[PDB]
């Protein structure tokens, strides 16, 4: 990359980290979806 | 039709079914089919009773000389009432020349096993037990080859289904690998790949 | 642009939070939850849109071979922008 | 005499090992498909199939998939009449239902007909 | 304690339910005018079994068949669920 | 309707075989439990062996139950021969699993199975 | 006979004189393929997919136009059908835009499929593409008129089935487009069938827009239970999430059609669920609790009851079983207090006989009749598919229709008799032009709608009605198997309810009200907590809060037609049954489940566990509920008018009027259609 650098964009990171794992900064699966089924919230009022 | 098509042998087709002529016709006591494919291979189907007396014909004429058993499978059809199709695949090595020998049986009728013809069909027709259920009367040692030791049911049947019915997870309270009901983390997503129409007019069937 | 939670959890660009009364933050405890800081929807409004003579438009993304599918969008509409439905440029008609 | 008489039903449930609970609590359903609406091809609808009941899928704790305890339920069998998947059904021990066929009857087409003289069948337009 | 409801299973077609149907459309009418708060549910069915059921209260059923029965037949048997009440 | 037999012609030489191989198994579970260092008692290891012919004992065809017998009877060598391991043999005792309920109460109190 | 014989590739077939040359392949098992082709539309003829040589002619045909005369031998797979097949893929692949992987038809297109199958390989068009710009026609369907191969199904569906006239082709050539040519709305009760006949992609459904494919569907064939029509459904779900819901074929009740509120009821089937047991705490607010402190506190409750103070009211969205469980449960008890919502006239025969409450003739018995009467109904919003087969009878076989009531649309032109019951008076007694009609009617068919009962002088509505039925039936030239007397209905439970022997109406909870009340999804708000004594215990048992469970008292949640295995009526008699698709969400159960648990707990236990148990009671309490698929005729017709001649109810002088005069009256009907964010989109548009 002295010679042929690469192509510049602006969402590659400026700062390369290694590999994480067995650190705090470890990747954690998770799902990216939100909730299916809304559920029915009940009127916080009596019924008189 | 010259480049990207397979090109087609004549000579071999004519030869093929003039053998099976000759087969069918020495044979009449068992031969109940004998066809010839588009790429040039033979099968004859057989009744069940004359597994040993085909067999031993091809093994032994002057005129078949198939010496080579290569390979020996059973097919599940759900929809036939005899649902096993067993299926020999034989290689004459004087005449450089395949057959296909086809049987069938059911679930409870047992097959007459070709161990005194070829020697390769006693480890084959063991696993064709183990993964499919079909006895094979008069042989020397039939039990499971694949399978696990205390499996219960026949994998490759169609009725079973491709995650089994049980699971092993070692359990820290008996300090022991034990058999749990299967449950899944993510079920195997069935895909409907089947187009709705017809790809090979060729190959229709009659309507009722 | 992302945004934060009164919890204190990162919200995802596709706008997953986990709930405050929900047992499945504690998998985040002594770890960290992994988001991406670049959002799509907010780089793609950077680009300015083109501004093109025809009435009709086609649309490679750039480079030919190394884009999408060639598309072609219509422009005669002059009250919206003519948006590509693979890259998501859009483009406008100089008349 | 080689051949001996068997005047019993057909039953092979004790041999096929699956679980108990798996045979005397689950419905098979025969039925020939119903054609896609979104296609004018019929060729899917052609073949008997035999399948079953869908059981409880939940969601997993840590990715959110679609988790299931049904081994049957990817379980889909292709016969080619219906009396043959009747007598697998009945041969498994599996309790059935039957649905017939349901095929298109025929129409009286008439391109004649757009351009009736006084019907009501003519075309606003073409 | 006392009568609830009268079913009354019959089959359109077969031989086996033609003094039910003769029995209902003979005296059907005057059935109903003499109870007239008293359900009497007529039910028809392809190749079903004439048949009567009586339910009474908490739930107490009881079944008479009706087959191959006349309407003077079916009409005792309706003036014993009527006179019955148990 | 006629079939070819596998090795009983009808049910009286099948019943037999039955015999046989239930006095094999009997036989067996004692030498079974010392050998494999198994935590039951020999009482335990009848119990189940009585209970599984118990539990196939509805048959009347002599095709089937000859397949019963003949299966049993690969079981038997694969036991008498040390070819099963400890688990092999504790898998017919079903000591980790959690306790199904039967009733329709608990079945509807815990989930949407039937 | 008067059969023809013609050959499909050399193979003899009999075919009926009209037959097209692709009816005689298809009768031999050969699909020619088509485009523009539908087989409940007109011929258009103008896309030539289906070109086929006819041997000893140098000129291929349109089979989907062409009649076959005696002699005539098909091609089907010849060198030059091939040829045309291939050609005419590439000229319509000419200018189809590269949008498959963004396009929701992919892996369901006919176009993808048929080039794959007939077309070629490749692309020799070295030229540029048009461009097409995108219309709105409303929140239902999207439309991308880029994709559209102007096959004309558009227009021939909006102007011969669905009646609407507003779709059209403006233009000349290659610039010729589809569409309504100013900003108008299509917003009809059959408008999503349009989305379903569109070959490609170029019409597509919005609330499924970009969330599946098909290949990865699993397809569920159920039962329709948004009205009482009964429409055969598949829905197809991904991962146990319900995806979206597609027509079934049945010749006999919604050929190949559904209207919209099925096909987009489910985005609010899965929204305001009820997913946990409820019960009041001390300040009187609904709090979660368990399975058992709900139903050992309802079981308790009814334990001291006895007699008229346990009651029950059935909604809507009720299957037999939960029915059946809930009047066995109630009748333990010794209670015969088993209402439903929908009112129907108890005087004279009332629900003893089956034919004073079903359609009598068939839903596909409308294609055999000439005069048809409609009082006091709009069937256009009340049952789509029965006003869709009225529409093709009216333009096929040339039915006459009058209509007496207020003077909707729908969508064919009928003979406005007026809106008052006088008319319906002046029919029996021959003072009306329309009376001669009805007696030189061969086949006449009078209908009542349901929604003309729930009024205070119902019964002599019913009456009057049926007195004109065996007037005609009776006298005119009716053979005898051709019944005239019909009721068409709107509730998917009611007919079902009737023939259990639940006593319609709420009248007798009004009479003497009890101090323990059941909902079975009761959401329509007929019985309200003042017309209840001071403390009465309601218990709602449904899947949406809709009405019914803010005044409840303990809610148990139950399920959804999607959700469990039920039996469904219609109104014409016909029982059927839906399968299961998903599983209730949460701790949702099966509403016979929770009513055997609740008889359990409570000492009265029913005796069924499993599901076939109960449809063996169910077949018990009337055999016609268990057998699918089948209609039950229903004679008798002459002993219940002979016994409603008897009590003179007055009529009133109001005019029969229906609920639903507009469009925007037709989305919002029950829970599932008012928890819909779709329906409050259509209604939005098109109140605007
Ligand atoms: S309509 Fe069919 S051919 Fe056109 S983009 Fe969609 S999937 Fe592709
Ligand atoms: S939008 Fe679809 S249905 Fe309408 S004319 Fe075009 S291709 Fe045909
Ligand atoms: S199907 Fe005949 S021209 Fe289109
Ligand atoms: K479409
Ligand atoms: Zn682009």
């Amino acid at each position: 990359p002295t010679v042929k650098p690469p192509t510049a964009r602006k969402f590659i990171w400026t700062n390369h980290k290694f590999n994480l794992s067995g650190t705090p900064q470890q990747y954690v699966p998770y799902s990216t979806t939100r909730k299916k089924i809304q559920e029915w919230v009940p009127p916080s009022t009596p019924y008189k | 039709t010259r480049p990207t098509v397979r090109p087609r042998n004549d000579v071999a087709h004519k030869q093929l079914s003039a053998f099976g002529e000759y087969v069918a016709e020495i044979l009449p006591k068992y031969v109940q089919q004998v066809q010839v494919s588009c790429f040039s291979e033979l099968e004859i189907c057989i009744h069940p009773d004359g597994v040993i007396p085909v067999l031993t014909f091809l093994r032994d004429h002057s005129n078949a000389q198939f010496k080579s058993l290569a390979d020996l499978t059973a097919v599940d059809i759900p929809t036939r009432q005899n649902r096993f199709e067993i299926v020999y695949n034989l290689l004459s090595l004087r005449f450089n020349s395949r057959i296909r020998v086809k049987t069938y049986t059911d679930e409870l009728t047992p097959v007459e096993s070709s161990v005194s013809v070829y020697k390769a069909a006693n480890w084959y027709e063991r696993e064709i037990w183990d993964m499919f259920g079909v006895f094979f009367a008069n042989h020397p040692d039939l039990r499971r080859i694949l399978t696990d030791y205390g499996f219960e049911g026949h994998p490759f049947r169609k009725d079973f289904p491709l995650s089994g019915y049980v699971e092993l997870r070692y359990d820290d309270e008996v300090k022991r690998v034990v058999a749990e009901p299967v449950e899944l983390a993510q079920e195997f997503r069935k895909f409907d790949l089947n187009s709705p129409w017809e790809a090979f007019p060729a190959y229709r069937q009659p309507p009722e | 642009g992302v945004r934060t939670s009164p919890t204190g959890e990162k919200v995802t660009h596709t706008g997953q939070v986990y709930d405050d009364e929900d047992y499945r933050r504690v998998r985040f405890v002594g770890r960290q939850k992994e988001v991406n800081e670049n959002f799509a929807i907010d780089l793609i409004a950077e680009q300015p849109v083109s501004q093109v003579g025809s009435r009709v438009i086609s649309c490679d993304g750039g480079g030919g071979a190394l884009g999408h599918p060639r598309v072609y969008i219509n422009l005669d509409k002059e009250t919206k922008t003519g948006t590509c439905g693979y890259c998501g440029l859009q483009f406008r008609q100089q008349h | 005499t080689q051949l001996i008489t068997v005047d019993e039903k057909l039953d092979i449930t004790t041999l096929t090992g699956v679980p108990e609970e798996h045979i005397k609590t689950r419905k098979a359903r025969i039925f020939v498909p119903a054609r896609n609406n979104m296609q004018s091809g019929v060729n899917n609808t052609k073949k008997w199939k035999m399948e079953f009941d869908t059981r409880e899928r939940w969601e997993n704790p840590l990715m959110g998939w679609a988790s299931t305890a049904d081994p049957l339920s990817n379980l889909v069998l292709t016969f080619s009449t219906k009396e043959d998947a009747i007598a697998f059904a009945e041969k498994n021990g599996w309790s059935y239902d039957v649905e017939e066929r349901k095929v298109p009857k025929p129409k009286s087409k008439s391109y004649g007909a757009n351009f009736s003289w006084n019907k009501r069948t003519r075309v606003s337009t073409k | 304690l006392g009568l609830r409801e009268i079913r009354i299973h019959l089959c359109q077609r077969s031989p086996g339910s033609q003094g039910v149907r003769d029995f209902i459309e003979k005296r059907y009418v005057e059935l109903k005018k003499a109870n007239p708060d008293l359900p009497i549910l007529i039910r028809e069915c392809s190749d079903v079994q004439p048949k009567l059921w009586a339910r009474y209260a908490f739930g107490q059923e009881k079944n008479v068949s009706l087959n191959n029965f006349s309407a003077d037949q079916v009409t005792r048997a309706l003036e014993n669920v009527l006179s019955s009440k148990a | 309707t006629s079939v070819k037999p596998i090795f009983s012609r009808d049910m009286n030489e099948a019943k037999r075989r039955v015999r046989e191989l239930y006095r094999a198994w009997y036989r067996e579970v004692p030498n079974t439990v010392h050998l494999f260092q198994l935590d039951i008692s020999v009482k335990q290891g009848r119990d189940k062996v009585r209970e599984m012919f118990k539990k196939n004992a509805h048959v009347t065809d002599p095709r089937v139950v000859d397949l019963l017998v003949i299966k049993g009877k690969m079981e038997l060598e694969e036991t008498i021969n040390v070819w099963k391991q400890r688990t092999h043999v504790m898998r017919f005792f079903h000591e980790t699993e959690a306790p199904r309920p039967k009733d329709f109460l608990s079945k509807f109190y815990v989930g949407h199975d039937p | 006979s008067n059969l023809i014989e013609v050959f499909v590739d050399g193979q003899s077939v009999m075919v009926e004189p009209g037959t097209t040359v692709l009816q005689a392949c298809e009768k031999v098992g050969m699909q020619i393929p088509r485009f523009c082709y539908h087989e409940r539309l007109s011929v258009a003829g103008n896309c030539r997919m289906c070109l086929v040589e006819i041997e000893k002619a140098p000129k291929v045909v349109a089979a989907c136009a062409m009649p076959v005369m005696k002699g005539w031998n098909i091609l089907t797979n010849s060198e030059k059908t091939k040829k045309a097949r291939e050609g005419v893929m590439e000229f319509l692949l000419a200018n189809h835009p590269l949008d498959c992987p963004i396009c929701d038809q992919g892996g369901e297109c006919d176009l993808q499929d048929q080039s794959m199958m007939f077309g070629s390989d490749r692309s020799r068009f070295l030229e540029g593409k048009r461009a097409v710009e995108d219309k709105n026609i409303g929140p239902l369907v999207k439309t991308i008129m880029t994709r559209c191969i102007q096959c004309t199904r558009c227009i021939r569906f909006a102007s011969e089935i669905a009646g609407v006239d507003d779709l059209g082709t403006t233009g000349r050539g290659n610039d010729m487009q589809v569409g309504t040519y100013i900003e108008k709305m299509f917003m009809s009760e059959l408008s999503g069938n349009i989305i379903d006949i569109c070959p490609v992609g170029a019409l597509t459904s919005k609330p499924y827009a970009f969330t599946a494919r098909p290949w990865e569907t699993r397809k569920t064939e159920s039962i329709d239970v948004m009205d009482a029509v009964g429409s055969n459904i598949v829905v197809s779900t991904r991962t146990g999430e319900v995806m979206r819901i597609l027509p079934r074929m049945h010749e006999d009740i919604n050929e190949e059609w559904i209207s919209d509120k099925t096909r987009f009821a489910y985005d609010g089937l899965k929204r305001q669920r009820l997913t946990e047991p409820m019960v009041r705490n001390e300040k009187g607010l609904l709090t979660h609790t368990t399975w058992e402190d709900a139903l050992s506190r309802v079981a308790g409750m009814l334990q001291s009851c006895q007699g008229n103070d346990v009651a029950a009211i059935a909604g809507g969205l009720v299957d037999a079983e939960a029915l059946i469980a809930l009047k066995d449960l109630l009748n333990r008890v010794d209670s015969d207090t088993l209402c439903t919502e929908e009112v129907f006239p108890t005087a004279g025969a009332g629900t003893d006989l089956r034919s004073n409450y079903l359609l009598n003739t068939t839903i596909a018995g409308v294609e055999e009749a000439d005069v048809v009467l409609l009082v006091g109904t709009n069937p256009r919003f009340e049952a789509p598919l029965f006003n869709a087969r009225i529409r093709k009878s009216w333009l096929h076989n040339d039915l006459k229709v009058a209509l007496i009531g207020s003077p909707v649309d729908l969508t064919y032109r009928y003979d406005h008799l007026g809106d008052s019951p006088k008319i319906l008076q002046d029919i029996a007694s021959g003072s009306h032009p329309f009376s001669q009609v009805l007696q030189e009617a061969k086949k006449p068919m009078v209908v009542l709608g349901s929604s003309a009962l729930q009024r205070n002088d119902g019964a002599a509505i019913l009456a009057a009605v049926s007195n004109i039925a065996q007037k005609i039936r009776t006298s005119s030239g009716v053979t005898g198997d051709w019944k005239v007397m019909n009721i068409l209905h709107r509730i998917a439970s009611q007919v079902a309810a009737l023939d259990l022997g639940y006593k319609p109406g709420v009248e007798a909870i009004r009479k003497n009200p009890p101090k323990m009340l059941f909902l079975l999804g009761a959401d329509g708000g007929c019985v309200t907590r003042q017309d209840l004594p001071k403390d009465c215990f309601i218990v709602y048992q449904g899947h949406h809060g809709d009405v019914g469970a803010p005044i409840a008292d303990v809610i148990l949640p139950g399920a959804a037609y999607t959700e469990k295995s039920a039996t469904y009526v219609n109104t014409e008699g016909r029982a059927q049954q839906t399968k299961v698709a998903v599983m209730p969400p949460g701790l949702a159960r099966e509403d016979w489940k929770i009513i055997r648990a609740l008889s359990e707990i409570a000492g009265m236990t029913l005796p069924y566990d499993t599901l076939d148990q109960v449809r063996n009671r169910l077949e018990e309490v009337s055999p016609n509920l268990v057998r699918y698929d089948d209609v039950e005729g229903a004679n008798y017709f002459q002993q219940a008018s002979e016994l409603s001649k008897l009590v003179n109810q007055q009529l009133l002088a109001d005019p029969l009027v229906p609920p639903q005069l507009t469009i925007k009256d037709f989305y919002m009907t029950d829970s599932i259609s008012r928890a819909s964010q779709t329906m409050a989109k259509c209604v939005k548009a098109v109140t605007e």
